[PDB]
RNA sequence: CUAUCUACUUUCAAAUUCCUCCCUGUACGAAAGGACAAGAGAAAUAAGGCC
């Protein structure tokens, strides 16, 4: 009963597919707001 | 919007007169070197 | 013969300086 | 949101279905927020050439409330376009004719004068009487609040209101009322 | 169902055969038209709510044509009915009480002397007509909607 | 039974707008200080993905993030490559939180780096004034200097308390 | 205790300033949709001697009628659905640019 | 000559359009757009309304934010306004100064 | 309170008054030196058309207003809810001070419209067919205008023609 | 008008009117005077059709 993830669809099945998706890529850590790659020269 | 109580505070009605926001440089070299001054 | 139209900054001035008459604070008829 | 690209683009310009309710509403306080809801107007995503319009259910259009006189004074005025077809109907008239017209041309004069009015209207769905087909009450998603606050009748007022507030007067005794 | 205040019952469909003259009792002369019903039988009934209309309505059908010269759907239409197609089908509106079966005859004796009937057909066609003709007769910068003007009459 | 200024509750006795109690200040400059040492710890901990910023650039201010690219409508007096750091930050924000300068944030709390990756210049401009002659051959083209800068990073330091 | 708009939708917002005075700190974190605000995922829905025939539901429709069920499905006007002439056809861009 | 008036239009238009979808977004929180563009001058913060207007499409947080502490502002101005100024000035309310 | 009553009995009819316990006025009022109830109780300018409990104090059972001496209101005030208790009947707020029905009239169903703030009765009013230019413009009554000075709590003054 | 453009080419069918008789020498009318609709017949016009 804890909210893992969410998703969008323009049907249940399409929505439900989704949101699996949105819950991998939180598990994987490859989030869309996740911290950018960092290119600053080693230091 | 908000000229009149920028006045009552002492600064320009329009916040792009004086103060930090105009006056500061926009911008510095990387390393820290100041850039040359705004030609405003 | 007709009251003439006046120019619109003349309007303006008569409308601004029409005559506001003193409100009291509570009024007369209410006290005793 | 880490959405997939066409999921995200589906849920931003979703169509939603408001509710509301017009008993003892004024109709250019509904014909107000439904133009809003209409046009888009409500979203920050908002622009005119996106067709960006919500659905916008209006139930007891027939229980309207017009302030004032309107219901007489206010005139109605059509054309049929043949000589002598001027006609000229009140709000009365017209609500008993059509209970959905009033809140229909209200709505229609505050819409953009534009090509995309008529496609507006077509999300535009009127009852008369709290009745609301099945398919249009499963997607109806929320209800916005009534514009106007109804006032209580004296029969609706509580007791315990009726005695928090004072006898202003004392009337007299030796009086028939 | 007895007649009631109210009812509406079904026409007829009838062929103009021509005219004749009447005398009168009283010396008058009248002259009438000739109608003849022709396998005139009711077709189809439809009930107040689904007609989308106050009063219900029956169709009635006239003249028998040929089957060879009718739209397939017509001709299904009739198949099921067990008759032959008709040239003209027209729709009465009826009360609930005067329904009549699809597939009933109908007959002149339908309608009694001393009553009064009206009688709807097309007029004889006279084809592109001038204003004389068609209207009797031999500034807005616009003509109005439903100047009368040339036309087919 | 009532107060010299008591009125019997009514539609117009009162204001209709609910009444408003705001918190006590002394209660409040505490709990201040603790959301700002709760963000404070987040930033210290790095409990934060990526970072978007408004910049005040050349009489302009820009929503910018890690990778984006600027266009701005004059030279910059720079080589193609050169690395400068945009000082003028009204705003820097996260997922879960958000920093306002009042109105500019101070260097030492947020650094927000970008390179020059191209100078150009604008598409011609077109300018044509209707008066009172043959315009046509007349039609003045300019074409407006423009810099490309690509915004590096963005980078938060543990300073707010 | 007093907040400066409601904290059930969105996020939950708390502002503070910080001890100099120049700087303000919004800690905004989601507020996850509760489990009971949610319903179920709904459920999708003899002498068959004879195999089952994936009969065609293709049903041909005039352009009058067929144009007043999609203006109908889709709630527009007709006249989107009626087609426009060469001129305009080749005038539109059929590789527009694309920003991400 | 289109082309050249134009160049007018396009801001005039840019900045009717952030105003529409700034009101939008303030609406979705309660507040008029008056309210949150007034006092968020009042709280030294100069985000332009073409900021504003993305920050409501991309960051709805930050915005309910910023619209949470135009709210803020504008409570304390009412308290500032029913009192005679004996009462110290709000948290917020307090404007920093530069020389 | 006195209540006329007659009794036919005995082939002869009584006709007597009975006097009643009325409502005793709240005691203390807020301003004591207040001539009318209004502004003894710091009600002026603070009450509206909807504010049927303080206007039907001042009303009879069947909806008539009470005479300026019995209630001892001020002729401004006594005019203003005269006119407040005209726009609560029209809008349906007093559904009990209305005329007893008796045998004879039968229940019936006419069409409601509902309306608010109506200054003017519906029957006399008639319908603006021909609004006029902008400059001349014929508007419609929304509200009264006795109740022009009561306090605003909006930047905008009410609207009195629409 | 050798008619390019605009407009228009079935708002399909609720009907008006004058006379005679009747009601009626009735209601009213001090009385004289004298109804109104309700109808009846006869005309005409207009609209729509028809041989
Ligand atoms: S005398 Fe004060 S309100 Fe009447
Ligand atoms: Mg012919
Ligand atoms: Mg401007
Ligand atoms: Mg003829």
């Amino acid at each position: 009963k804890k909210l893992i993830a969410e998703g969008p669809g323009e049907t249940v099945l399409v929505a439900e597919e989704e949101a699996a998706r949105v819950a991998l890529r939180k598990l994987y850590g490859f989030t869309e707001n996740r911290r950018p790659w960092n290119y600053s020269k080693p230091k | 919007a908000g000229g009149q109580w920028r006045l009552q505070q002492g600064l320009a009605a329009n916040p792009s007169g004086y103060g930090p926001l105009t006056e500061l440089p926009d911008w510095s070299y990387a390393d820290g070197r100041p850039a040359p001054p705004m030609k405003g | 013969r007709h009251r003439r139209v006046m120019h619109f900054q003349r309007q303006k001035l008569m409308a601004v300086t029409e005559y506001i008459p003193p409100k009291p604070a509570i009024h007369p008829s209410c006290l005793p | 949101s880490s959405f997939s690209r066409a999921p995200q683009q589906w849920a931003t310009f979703a169509r939603i279905w408001y509710l509301l309710d017009g008993k003892m509403q004024p109709p250019g306080k509904l014909a107000a927020m439904a133009s809003i809801r209409l046009q888009g107007l409500h979203k920050p995503v908002y622009h005119a050439l996106s067709d960006c319009g919500d659905h916008v259910v209006i139930m007891n259009t027939r229980h309207i409330a017009f302030s004032g006189n309107k219901w007489e004074q206010k005139v109605y005025s059509s054309h049929t376009g043949y000589p002598g077809g001027f006609r000229q109907v009140t709000a009365a008239q017209l609500h008993l004719r059509d209970p959905v017209a009033i809140v229909k041309l209200a709505i229609y004069g505050m819409l953009p004068k534009n090509l995309h009015r008529r496609t507006m209207m077509e999300r535009l769905h009127l009852f008369p009487d709290e009745y609301i087909p099945e398919d249009i009450l499963k997607n109806l998603v929320e209800e916005l609040p009534q514009p106007r606050k109804i006032p209580k009748r004296l029969d609706e007022y509580t007791q315990e209101e009726i005695d928090a507030f004072p006898r202003l007067w004392t009337p007299p005794e030796d009086y028939r009322l | 169902h007895p007649w009631e205040p109210g009812s509406f019952r079904v026409g007829l469909i009838a062929l103009k055969l021509g005219m004749m003259p009447l005398w009168t009792k009283d010396g008058q002369k009248h002259v009438v038209t000739l109608l003849q019903v022709q396998d005139c039988h009711v077709l189809k009934y439809t009930s107040k709510e689904n007609c989308n209309g106050k009063m219900a309505t029956l169709s009635v059908g006239g003249k028998t044509v040929s089957r060879f010269r009718k739209a397939t759907s017509i001709l299904e239409f009739y198949r099921e009915l067990g008759l032959p197609p008709k040239q003209t089908v027209k729709i009465f509106n009826i009360t609930d009480n005067a329904a009549i079966k699809p597939g009933t005859p109908l007959y002149a004796a339908h309608f009694r002397p001393g009553q009064y009937v009206d009688v709807t057909a097309k007029t004889i066609g006279k084809g592109f007509q001038g204003v004389m003709k068609r209207w009797g007769f031999k500034d807005i910068g616009r003509v109005w909607p439903g100047t009368k003007m040339p036309g087919k009459m | 039974s009532y107060l010299p200024g008591y009125v019997p509750k009514t539609s117009l006795s009162s204001p209709p707008w609910p009444e408003v109690v705001l918190p006590d200040p002394v209660e409040e400059t505490r709990h201040h200080a603790e959301v700002v040492k709760k963000v404070n710890e987040m930033i210290v901990t790095g409990q934060y993905g990526r970072l978007f910023a408004v910049v005040h650039f050349a009489s302009r201010q820009w929503k910018v993030t890690s990778e984006d690219l600027i266009l701005i409508g004059n030279e910059l007096d720079l080589a193609c490559g050169e690395r400068i750091r945009l000082e003028k930050v009204l705003l820097v924000g996260a997922d879960n939180f958000t920093l306002l300068g009042k109105p500019l944030l101070g260097k030492d709390l947020v650094r927000v780096e970008a390179t020059v990756i191209e100078k150009t210049e604008s598409w011609p401009r077109i300018i044509m004034r209707f008066r009172k002659r043959k315009n046509f051959k007349k039609k003045r083209i300019v074409t407006t200097p423009q810099t490309v800068l690509r915004i590096n990073s963005i980078e938060i330091a543990p300073c707010l308390l | 205790t007093y907040s400066p708009l409601p904290d059930d939708y969105n996020c939950n917002v708390e502002l503070a300033l910080t001890s100099d005075g120049r700087t303000i700190v919004c800690y905004h974190p989601s507020v996850d949709i509760p489990y009971e605000h949610t319903k179920p995922i709904p459920r999708p829905d003899h002498d068959q001697v004879l195999k089952t025939r994936l009969e065609e539901k293709v049903e041909h429709l005039e352009e009058g009628p067929m144009i007043e069920q999609l203006s109908k499905m889709f709630f527009t006007t007709k006249h989107r659905w009626y087609p426009h002439g060469r001129y305009h056809r080749c005038r539109k861009n059929l590789n527009p640019p694309k920003d991400r | 000559v289109k082309c050249t008036k134009a160049r007018y239009l396009k801001k005039k238009n840019m900045r009717t359009l952030w105003i529409n979808r700034i009101t939008a977004a303030s609406q979705e929180h309660g507040l008029k757009y008056p309210a949150l563009i007034g006092n968020l001058v009042k709280c030294q913060v100069e985000l332009n309304r073409k900021v504003l207007a993305d920050l409501a499409i991309y960051e709805p947080k930050t915005f309910k934010s910023l619209a949470a502490l135009a709210s803020r502002r504008r409570h304390e101005g009412f308290a500032a306004a029913l009192g005679d100024g004996k009462e110290p000035e709000g948290i917020f309310s307090r404007v920093v100064q530069y020389h | 309170f006195r209540e006329v009553v007659e009794t036919q009995e005995g082939k002869t009819t009584i006709i007597e008054g009975r006097i009643t316990a009325t409502p005793k006025e709240s005691p203390n009022p807020p301003n004591p030196s207040g001539q009318c109830p209004i502004c003894r109780w710091n009600l002026k300018h603070k009450y509206n058309y909807d504010d049927v409990l303080l206007l039907s104090q001042f009303i009879r059972p069947h909806g008539g207003m009470l005479p300026r001496k019995i209630t001892g209101l001020c002729q401004e005030e006594h005019r203003k809810i005269e006119e407040c208790v005209k726009m609560a009947h029209r809008a349906g707020l007093l559904p009990n001070h209305r005329p007893r029905l008796p045998e004879g009239v039968v229940p019936k169903s006419k069409p409601q419209l509902n309306r608010y703030l109506t200054r003017w009765a519906p029957g006399s009013v008639k319908p603006i067919y021909k609004k006029g230019p902008r400059w001349n413009r014929v508007r419609m009554p929304v509200g009264s205008p006795l109740l022009r000075d009561n306090v605003c709590y909006s930047r905008t003054p009410w609207k009195l023609y629409h």
